[PDB]
């Protein structure tokens, strides 16, 4: 009676692998373990939202608000968060936007799902729940939007669609980090009277270039790159050249040798007196054509010899290296040139125009200005940021980030559309679930009415971030909607709160159609793996 | 006696091996008899590295999964082989050694031998395979009607995800063929459908392809994304070349021969494409929406993509071994290795071709074909999972559907071919004995023992398996003397009986006979083995 | 595949036990187990057995070749060869005879059993086997008995029963060591014939002294009882003869004490000046009432005080000091007294008797000498044993035990009832169970036809021993008992036997003139005892072990 009898199925499998099945833990269990993680971004949702510290194995530290971007940096060995994980990766990836709306409404579904296995509702009919609840929730979204727009051009349109974003994540500037956002996309998008046809937009359009020091309400909107490089051969002749040529080449400048490994082979001395001279004439009559077609600017990816610096360095064309190929086709995009690895000589179809090139420092080191005025740029722009610490600008680059990833995904489909915001939009979805329980008797009425009280996370956060008591603002928040005008309640955060309502188009806080639909069957999808794992099986280490 | 040979060296001899593999046997089979069955438990594979897999078929867990009972390994192995030929039958193999051993073992403590109990397993699966043409039933597969193919390919589905994704992926499986027959011939190859991994959408909103998709997308910004008529022309060789075979190097007395040495590699580079550029014109010159685009298995020359780029040529580098034979077949082409033969007969035809770009990557869509021969599967996912999980039961319905073009006989499922060997192999009479009371042990252990398929997929559903096959008995009795054929299944919603040809559900005939002269091997092999010794030099 | 399952729900029993079942082998390795210690009682059998040395944990080495003494300090492992060892023992204690004839057919009934349980026979019949052919073989032994002891004491006789025992052990010389054990037989006999009185024998009677020193020649048989002792107050030869009056007293001497609180009270100086003259008269009175009698020797059995070994040498009293028990016991026994625990006067009835008492050197050290003479015999007779090495005079000792134990099989039954010697006891049943095997039929012949060829090895022993060919000599053997019964009585053919060295070829004629013969006494037990200890080997099936 000492020693346990180890059971028969010890020596089956290995004694590293561990189970978690049905009744052998789990079962809302492992539900509890999430709530951990669940309370971390809790405290990230919203203008007012915490930031969180993660210190990398390698010590680099990312403070932000985005699920998304914790979730990564973080090693878990939990397997069922990494689901949760995996949900908010696609959530960055295609939409860019909702990352912390997928991570919370997951989790709220496996809390809400606690009461119903609790009652012996089996997971098999609670995946019929959700699924059938997640198809009546899409369709409803469709007539709550009153924020249909057609434009998508002019700046004052975007401020119903980006800023509201921006509103969340570094509240603390407005009209600021609007402006530069706002600002870059009417620069990447081409003059027209009509663009049809969805014109593309991809996120390459518009760059971060981050500078340390300075407020961030000296930055400004640059249409052209910013990059840390340095200057050789001669200072920039500012306007005197007015539009320049610029070709840009892929292959380096340099006598053209074959892939396999050359050598000189000197039979006698008299071609040793013609090899000084015989290098130098055959790269100059390449160079020579190119100062014949008024190429003011020579940028060459990889190294540039001495010998090719030389000459440029007379006539005043500029070399720029460039080393990274994947910022070589953001300039060319700038100018509208075409990359050209062969040297021959630029041809001028193929040749791009810069209005001026300037070298000066934004923080303390100097850099290249390629911004052009009144030039011709498509899908090309940059925003200089300025603040007193690295950190607090990687979350404000995200930040744009997430800005233009829905100009991304209001270009690319038909539409987006506008939903309301502040707690609006998720109310109305409660009132909606609740009613459709109703209608059809069974056994789902039980999956249908928590799916619902999973919608109530989401307005209390930003009340519950606000210093405000969930048991008084919400409660008169429902009773709001009795009777459009009752479609327009929503969350106030202020210390104007203790009335619990506010106009929400007073300030135009408004979220994406297509953001919202997205979120929802990542986040249905995500908290459904959980309930149909009925057994877990890990390894050793 | 063995310790005297060498120190190290342990045996276990008679009933000592003998527990081992009646419990080593049970306690595999407890862990996969949960995933039996459409209500079957969802396994998770985590292992060192933090990879998550869901699948509820044994051949990936018993794969990821090592095993250190060598009594189970049999059994792995078994299921493996299994899987390869019929795709089918990891679970159901696992469920019927473990049962054979466990309904044997209780004869053996009753004094029975371990040979006269081998013995009826033979005599009882001989018996078994004459009763399975006579149960079986023909199909005619030349009408090619889909209701037929969409209830067998969803019985497959049904056991890997639930109903909602079921009912999507149901034509996808059904339309993995199409196309792709032989009526002379008989040769039928489910290799050449692709099985493509991303994320885009969502898992179920996946679709069918009429066409050959790859991964690869253009090379240069200029080359056309859609191209409404394209002429693919296969080239096998390399543009690039990688190195020389015999060493060689370029020694120049002057300077001016550097250019020229230069130079002189550009005139093999334009060898080659000099005849590809005149095969474009070759057809029609000045012809607006016609394109042309080169598919290279090999890798291609990034300097080279300019010659293609003013021409407005798409050109693919890198593409798969399996791919060449399917741009036959789906394009209608044929394979080329050189450039120098050409012309607009061995060139295919595509009715569209496009481009997308999902991520940091670009895939190259060809569809609208006149009669291709060959067709692919796009496999969507949210996660990482979801692209191993659709995969594995694509994979899974790709040979159940395979089976019916292979063999025109189609046998009822829910367990309806299980329980009616219950009845067959009670009494053999005079047939087939061999001895007096020594054989009838073994058929006794064999016939019991088939019906753990039906019980367990009731115990997966939470219902008693005694209360769902006393009413399969009791109809089974009524239909004999009543001259009606019947075929009683097992239904798992209502807990009652059904019939497999109403609901839908069949299975195929390679995966039951393979499954019951595979477990019988297994199971036999074991009750013969007294005996377990582990000996050699570490 | 990498890890064996070892023997799954083996948590049944702790680690340290252990199964071991007659399959697989492990019968066949118990039998294989004995023959690691049989072959080393083989070469110790016989005349010319071979005397082993064993080391024990504290240093002591005995070397013997008997088989019950060398298996008491080797520290057995294997449980049924503890079967084995214990089965010596009790013959040991038993006959004090026989013992390594028992530890030779047990592990030879096991050796023929391999090959019974080869062809199948099971463990019940083998067992039914040899009971039946032991009830036979008690029987066969009765009828070949020749010859009897008839008069308990005899000069002649004597020789023709211990001295063939004493034979094996310690060989030497053969009339030394059987003079001097069977003087010592005949002092403690009552003899008392015509009376029809029962015979009585005590084998602790006779005392073996062992002394270094010396020679096996210069022995001699002491009438008395010999210690190491030294005479307190002076030493006397005793030469004023007319024998002695000797008393002996278990409790010391000394002033009797209060078993609580002994304590000198003294309430005034009167007290004290007659305390220290009050204890002297106390003894001086005590003493003089035994002076009186007539006894010049007193035994004590614990420590005299000083005060009362005074007036023991006033008048010439000597002191001897008997510490324990039984070494007190017997040496009332030689002198026939009663000892009694008061200091007073000793009865004149219960006084005993010694001629004279003699202090010599022998050894190097005083020993007494309690020697009694031809008039006023004395019983408990001891044995003076001179020797150069101590490993010699202990096995000599157990020697001479043998042959007093041989003295104790000549009360019990009716007679001695001697045996053929030199093996021909064995050899004789081989040819009579021979014939009874076939009497019966059945399966059971093979048992016991088999049971008779374990009686082989007492003939291979003393051949191999005697560095024989045991191909040629035991064939030549059975040519006497090939050729039956002539169609005359008074066949002397039964007399043959293995002889050791010489001309070899069997040889030394009929035993008879030889003398040496075997007690059938012995031969009863030896066979009983061997029989049920190979047949408690084989009737257990499993075996389990604990710790090991």
């Amino acid at each position: 009676s000492l020693r346990l009898p180890q059971n028969p199925n010890a020596g089956l499998f290995k004694q590293g692998y561990n189970s978690y099945s049905n009744a052998d833990g789990q079962i809302i269990k492992s539900i509890a373990a999430i709530r951990e993680l669940h309370q971390m971004c809790l405290t990230s949702m919203g203008p007012c939202g915490r930031n969180k510290i993660i210190v990398n194995h390698l010590g680099k530290i990312i403070i932000t608000n985005d699920a998304a971007t914790m979730l990564r940096e973080l090693d878990i060995v939990h397997p069922a968060v990494k689901v949760l994980v995996m949900a908010t990766e696609q959530q960055k990836i295609d939409m860019g936007d909702g990352t912390n709306l997928v991570m919370i409404l997951a989790g709220e579904l496996l809390n809400v799902s606690e009461k119903l296995i609790s009652m012996g509702l089996s997971a098999v009919e609670i995946i019929q729940g959700y699924n059938m609840a997640r198809k009546f929730t899409l369709k409803e979204l469709d007539e709550m939007v009153v924020g249909e727009i057609t434009d998508k051009n002019d700046k004052n349109e975007l401020l119903k669609m980006i800023k509201p974003v921006i509103s969340s994540k570094k509240y603390g500037s407005e009209d600021i980090l609007s402006e530069l956002v706002s600002e870059a996309v009417s620069h990447v998008l081409p003059v027209a009277q009509q663009a049809g046809e969805i014109p593309y937009f991809n996120v390459d359009s518009i760059r971060v270039v981050k500078i340390m020091g300075g407020s961030l309400s000296n930055s400004t909107v640059i249409k052209g790159m910013v990059f840390n490089r340095e200057p050789e051969g001669h200072v920039k002749s500012l306007s005197e050249d007015k539009k320049h040529k610029v070709a840009v080449f892929t292959c380096p400048l340099d006598i053209a040798n074959t892939e396999t490994k050359g050598t000189v082979l000197l039979h006698n001395a008299q071609e040793m007196l013609d090899f000084s001279k015989g290098e130098e004439k055959q790269i100059d009559a390449m160079m020579k054509e190119i100062a014949d077609m008024g190429v003011e600017c020579i940028v060459a990816g990889a190294g540039v010899g001495e010998l090719a610096l030389h000459y440029l360095n007379r006539y005043g064309i500029l070399v720029l290296k460039v080393p990274s190929k994947f910022e070589l086709r953001r300039l060319c995009r700038v100018c509208g040139a075409t990359p050209l690895p062969r040297l021959g000589a630029p041809t001028p179809e193929e040749l791009g125009l810069v209005e001026t090139v300037k070298t000066m420092e934004i923080g303390g080191d100097r850099v290249t200005v390629f911004k052009q005025e009144q030039g011709e740029i498509s899908r090309t722009s940059t925003i200089i940021l300025r603040g007193a610490t690295q950190n607090n600008l990687d979350d404000i680059e995200r930040a744009i980030d997430d800005g233009v990833a829905a100009v991304k995904g209001l270009m690319k489909p038909s539409g987006g559309k506008l939903l309301p915001g502040a707690g609006a939009t998720e109310i109305e979805l409660i009132s909606r679930i609740t009613k459709y329980g109703e209608r059809t008797p069974g056994l789902l009425q039980l999956a249908i009415k928590q799916f619902a009280v999973a919608f109530e996370v989401v307005p209390r956060t930003l009340a519950e971030t606000a210093g405000l008591d969930v048991n008084e603002v919400l409660p008169n928040l429902y009773a709001a909607h009795n009777v459009t005008d009752h479609l327009y309640k929503g969350v106030d955060i202020d210390g104007e709160s203790d009335e619990g309502v506010k106009d929400i188009r007073e300030e135009n806080i408004y979220d994406m159609l297509a953001t919202k639909k997205f979120a929802i069957n990542v986040a249905t999808e995500a908290a459904t793996t959980v309930l149909s794992i009925d057994q877990i099986i890990m390894a050793k280490k | 006696s063995l310790q005297l040979l060498n120190p190290k060296a342990e045996s276990l001899r008679r009933d000592a091996a003998l527990k081992v593999n009646v419990t080593s046997a049970e306690g595999l089979q407890s862990v996969l008899e949960t995933n039996l069955g459409p209500k079957g438990t969802l396994k998770m594979l985590v292992d060192g590295a933090g990879n998550i897999k869901l699948t509820k078929d044994g051949k990936v867990l018993l794969t990821e999964m090592q095993i250190q009972s060598p009594t189970a390994v049999l059994i792995a192995r078994a299921a493996a082989a299994q899987d390869e030929i019929t795709g089918d039958g990891t679970t159901t193999v696992v469920c019927l050694v473990g049962e054979l051993l466990r309904q044997a073992h209780r004869f053996i403590q009753e004094g029975v031998h371990p040979r006269i109990i081998t013995d009826g397993f033979e005599i009882a699966r001989k018996e078994s395979m004459k009763f399975l043409d006579e149960f079986k039933i023909s199909k005619t597969n030349l009408s090619n009607d889909r209701e037929f193919l969409l209830q067998v390919a969803r019985s497959s589905l049904l056991t890997k995800v639930d109903a909602d994704l079921t009912e999507v992926l149901t034509p996808i499986v059904t339309d993995a063929v199409l196309s792709v027959y032989d009526a002379q011939a008989d040769n039928l190859d489910l290799h050449m459908v692709e099985i493509m991994q991303m994320q885009h959408l969502s898992p179920k909103d996946t679709t069918f392809i009429k066409g050959l998709v790859l991964d690869h997308g253009g090379r240069h910004p200029d080359m056309p994304t859609r191209v409404k008529n394209a002429y693919v022309l296969i080239l096998n060789v390399s543009l690039e070349y990688e190195k020389t075979e015999v060493n060689s190097g370029f020694f120049y007395s002057s300077a001016d021969q550097r250019d020229k040495l230069a130079a002189s590699e550009r005139k093999f580079v334009d060898a080659k494409l000099k005849k590809i550029i005149d095969l474009k014109n070759e057809v029609c010159g000045m012809d607006p929406d016609k394109g042309f685009v080169i598919i290279n298995q090999k890798g291609i020359d990034p300097m080279s993509l300019d010659v293609f780029a003013k021409h407005n040529i798409l050109a693919l580098r890198r593409a798969k071994r399996r791919n060449m034979e399917r741009l036959q077949l789906v394009t209608g082409g044929e394979a080329q290795n050189s450039v120098e033969d050409l012309s607009p007969q061995i060139l295919g035809f595509s009715g569209l071709v496009y481009q997308e770009t999902i991520g940091e990557e670009k895939f190259t869509y060809v569809t609208e074909n006149t009669d291709p021969k060959s067709c692919t599967i796009l496999i969507k996912g949210s996660t990482h999972y979801a692209l191993a999980q659709t995969k594995d039961a694509v994979r899974d319905g790709l040979r159940a559907v395979a089976n019916v073009l292979k063999d025109k006989n189609i046998i009822p499922g829910a367990g309806a071919f299980y329980i009616a060997l219950s009845r067959y192999l009670r009494s053999a009479n005079m047939n087939k004995l061999g001895a007096k009371g020594k054989t009838k042990t073994g058929i006794e252990a064999f016939a019991e023992a088939l019906l753990v398929i039906p019980k367990t997929l009731v115990k997966n559903s939470g219902f008693d398996p005694l209360d769902v096959l006393a009413m399969v008995e009791d109809e089974l009795d009524d239909a004999q003397d009543s001259d009606e054929t019947r075929y009683v299944g097992v239904d798992l919603n209502i807990g009652d009986s059904c019939d497999p040809t109403i609901e839908g559900i069949w299975d195929s005939y390679r995966v039951l006979r393979n499954a019951i002269t595979g477990a019988t091997g297994i199971a036999s092999n074991l009750l013969l083995c007294d005996e377990l010794l582990r000996a050699g030099r570490s």
